[PDB]
């Protein structure tokens, strides 16, 4: 794919507040930079061609 | 309808009734005319909005759902959550059918009520001056000119003052 037979896997950790995040490895590690914050309401997402409107 | 009178014991409507939705049509001395009955037409109306207003009420809000289209076989977590969804349609469709037939056969029966309402109040009104001949008419057994049939459509006819002249024309 794109040249590689490699591949990466991608994974998620939620850090509660108080909580403490600690990452161990001897390799393989695809590394955080930092973190996305986390937030609730109405959003959501949809899949769909329609053209947007104004 | 229920009561027996719209599709009933009158004929059929009036397409020349533009002004309301029940009626006097009346022959006289001076001819014949019609004229609409305002407060039937509106407790017809007012109740057929009331249900109009209860069901065009506000939609729920839903944001963030459960996913109903998928492009890849996955198993029992898929099965789930289509039928889920299916589960879902089904009751609701049900429900629009069933509220659109109930609210149908009550609103060809409220109008047919009213109709029906106001052919009763007017036979109260002409006591023992006129008689109902079968197909939503009365035949009032005396001269009655158009301001008269006026005071039968306001409420005001008053059939003591008819009263000698009917009973004579009526019994003979
Ligand atoms: C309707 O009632 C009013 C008020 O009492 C009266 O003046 C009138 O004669 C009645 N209408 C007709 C057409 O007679």
């Amino acid at each position: 794919v794109r040249g590689l037979s490699s591949r990466i896997s991608i994974y998620w950790t939620i850090v509660k507040p108080g909580d403490i995040l600690v990452i161990n490895s001897n390799g393989n590690l695809i590394a955080p930079r930092g973190y996305f914050k986390m937030r609730t309401g109405k959003s959501s997402i949809m899949r769909s061609d329609a053209p947007i409107g104004t | 309808g229920i009561f027996g009178a719209i599709a009933g014991f009158i004929e059929n409507g009036w397409e020349g009734m533009i002004d309301g939705w029940y009626g006097f049509r009346h022959q006289n001395s001076e001819g014949t005319g019609q004229a609409a009955d305002l407060k039937s037409t509106q407790a017809a109306i007012d109740q057929i909005n009331g249900k109009l207003n209860r069901v065009i009420e506000k939609t729920n809000e839903k944001f963030h759902q459960i996913e109903k289209e998928f492009s890849e076989v996955e198993g029992r977590i898929q099965d789930l959550e289509k039928y889920v969804e299916d589960t879902k349609i089904d009751l609701w469709s049900y429900n629009a059918e069933l509220l659109v037939a109930l609210e149908n056969q009550h609103t060809i029966d409220l109008t047919d009520s009213e109709m029906n309402k106001l052919f009763e109040k007017t036979r109260r009104q002409l006591r023992e001056n006129a008689e109902d001949m079968g197909n939503g008419c009365f035949k009032i057994y005396h001269k009655c000119d158009n301001a008269c049939i006026g005071s039968i459509r306001n409420g005001t006819y008053d059939h003591d003052v008819y009263r000698d002249e009917a009973l004579n024309n009526r019994f003979q």
